């Protein structure tokens, strides 16, 4: 059943489930048990080979000082640099709005710490490609410059 | 059925030959009265037991994620039930479900694709539990059991029981109909089996020859190591005579029935140590008639 | 022909600039004597752009071939974004026992195409301002002679 979330997730068939109840009978001692769930991994093994299949590869750059400089201002627009060395300087304060603002954290440890929220949702990235070239889109990493 | 009370003499003496027939052929076999009436016996049991439990569980186990379209589902059931019931061969299973799908066991007419979705739906393994269906499908497991005891009993070949399972009407039974595990036709399953055995090595081109329409008075003569005239003599005289069911030239070696009557035209001509036509002009003997001259 | 260069056909691809080329126009089975080997395969194809990728900007686009049946899913096309010496993938490694994408086509026979989606200006498309600048396309052939 571990391997049966390591598919699940590698793939997105949160439906599909292998693993049944019956590979153990104490009528018999539970003799052959093993050799049940041999075969089910050799159907895990097999079902993955045929629908695995290369998935294509984008490195996309995103800059946040951009993504909320260009904010939509039915929320506060603002660049990091006006909200970073004053939120540095006060204990307190936000810019934006939901997902997409600037804040002292929250917690009881964090209320030192400066976090910056940002959404998927608005960097928007499903735009980048035509639909047809395939109909989900997962990160394999995310990575940092400062 | 019959009532003695109320019954013709004529019907009395058929009654008293019939229970003279059958008692001796059980002493012939070795068999108990109980023993023969649990092999004809149409009521069944519905209480659950254990080993039917077991067999619940297995097929349940086994058919689960079964597709309709992949394979039939009497093809897949075959070998779980097979493991569950004793018996030997897996394609005796298959053939034993083919009987009971034409039988339709018990007071609830059961079958395949109606025992699978009840195991499917209204089934939890491992708990005791009472439905309203489970009466059903205990008469329909006991009437499995049953078959099992009626195949090896009989002692049968694996081929010619499923030849018998098929098509009824290779075997003389009535047109159209279910085979009916009834002494009556208990008696001549019986009497196939030892006729095949006593064939020995001959029997399994003799089958083959009989499952096509291909079998003739040649073949089968010398499978029996008897003169090939004899068998074409007797053939010539049952046609001539007229028998019930009627043996007509194109089924006289394609049905068991004719091949029967064949035989037993041999065997009485052997047992007078006469040919035939010996028996042909005794039986027109019939003084004590107004029916004819 | 399949020389040409044109808009995409397909209803998601009508904003998407796609630059279409034949291995036989290519004439690579010119470059060497016949006796060295008759067969030609591709081992790998990679790409070079020239194109003035912004700071922490780079182009999207796609190439793929047009047979789409005799090659393995996911095989028939890469994605390109870093442009430079770009085989698409985040690591290669011909040792590994996947396929390359193109690994096995032949030297003669299909089509070459690279597309850009979103090129089109008057759909303001997010590449137009860049691919306007855009002047030369270097493809990179690893061949094999067996």
């Amino acid at each position: 059943l571990m391997a049966e979330q390591a598919y699940r997730w590698e793939l997105n068939d949160d439906s599909a489930r292998f693993i049944k109840p019956g590979a153990w009978q104490g009528t018999y001692a539970g003799l052959l048990a093993g050799e049940t769930l041999m075969l089910s991994l050799a159907q895990m093994e097999d079902a993955h080979l045929k629908r695995d299949k290369r998935a294509l590869e984008v490195e996309r750059t995103v800059s946040l000082a951009e993504v909320y400089a260009g904010l939509p201002k039915d929320n506060g627009p603002f660049s990091l640099a006006q909200e970073i060395d004053k939120l540095v300087s006060q204990g307190s304060g936000s810019a934006g709005s939901g997902n997409n603002n600037l804040a002292f954290g929250a917690g009881t440890d964090t209320k030192t710490s400066l976090q910056a929220s940002v959404s998927f949702a608005d960097l928007k990235i499903r735009e980048d490609y035509p639909a047809s070239l395939g109909k989900i889109r997962r990160i394999k990493q995310i990575s940092v410059t400062l | 059925k019959t009532n003695l009370s109320a019954i013709s003499d004529k019907q009395l003496a058929t009654l008293i030959r019939k229970l003279n027939t059958i008692t001796s052929w059980l002493h012939t076999q070795k068999w108990s009265v109980f023993q023969l009436f649990i092999m004809t016996s149409t009521s069944y049991n519905k209480t659950l037991t254990p080993e039917i439990k077991n067999l619940l569980d297995t097929v349940y186990h086994g058919l689960q994620g079964f597709d309709k379209d992949k394979a039939d589902l009497l093809h897949v059931m075959a070998p779980y039930i097979a493991a569950t019931l004793q018996l030997s061969s897996e394609n005796v299973a298959h053939s034993v479900l083919l009987w009971a799908d034409k039988l339709q066991p018990g007071d609830g007419a059961m079958t395949a694709e109606k025992f699978w979705d009840w195991l499917n739906t209204k089934y939890t393994p491992g708990s005791s539990e009472a439905v309203e269906t489970q009466e059903h499908i205990v008469q329909y497991c006991q009437a499995l059991a049953q078959l099992e005891m009626v195949y090896h009993s009989t002692g049968i070949n694996e081929n010619a029981f499923r030849l018998f399972v098929t098509k009824p009407e290779m075997f003389g039974a009535a047109t159209g109909a279910a085979p009916a595990h009834d002494a009556l036709s208990l008696i001549m399953l019986t009497r196939f089996a030892d006729w095949v055995n006593a064939l020995g090595e001959k029997a399994s081109s003799v089958l083959a020859a009989f499952e096509a329409n291909s079998l003739t008075a040649e073949q089968l003569a010398d499978a029996m190591n008897l003169d090939a005239n004899l068998l074409l003599q007797a053939s010539i005289q049952a046609q001539n005579h007229q028998h019930l069911p009627p043996v007509t030239p194109e089924n006289a070696f394609s049905s068991w029935t004719s091949i029967n009557t064949i035989l037993q035209w041999v065997n009485v001509a052997q047992q007078l140590n006469v040919a035939p036509q010996g028996v042909s002009a005794l039986v027109g003997l019939d003084y004590i008639q107004s029916m004819k001259e | 022909g399949n020389n040409n260069l044109a808009f995409g056909a397909g209803t998601d691809t009508k904003t998407s600039l796609q630059a279409s080329v034949s291995f036989a126009d290519l004439k690579i089975r010119e470059d060497y004597p016949a006796s060295l080997g008759k067969i030609r395969r591709i081992k790998q194809i990679s790409v070079t752009l020239p194109a003035l990728l912004g700071p922490y900007q780079d182009v999207q686009a796609i190439l793929s071939y047009g047979d789409k049946a005799g090659l393995a899913n996911g095989c028939e096309a890469l994605a390109v974004s870093h442009g430079m010496n770009d085989s698409g993938q985040f690591q290669l490694d011909f040792n590994d026992g996947k396929f390359l994408p193109f690994e096995g086509i032949a030297i003669d026979q299909g089509t070459l195409t690279l597309s850009f989606p979103n090129a089109s200006m008057p759909e303001k498309g997010k590449q137009a301002t860049m691919l306007k600048t855009l002047n030369d396309i270097i493809l990179h052939i690893r061949y094999t002679i067996k």
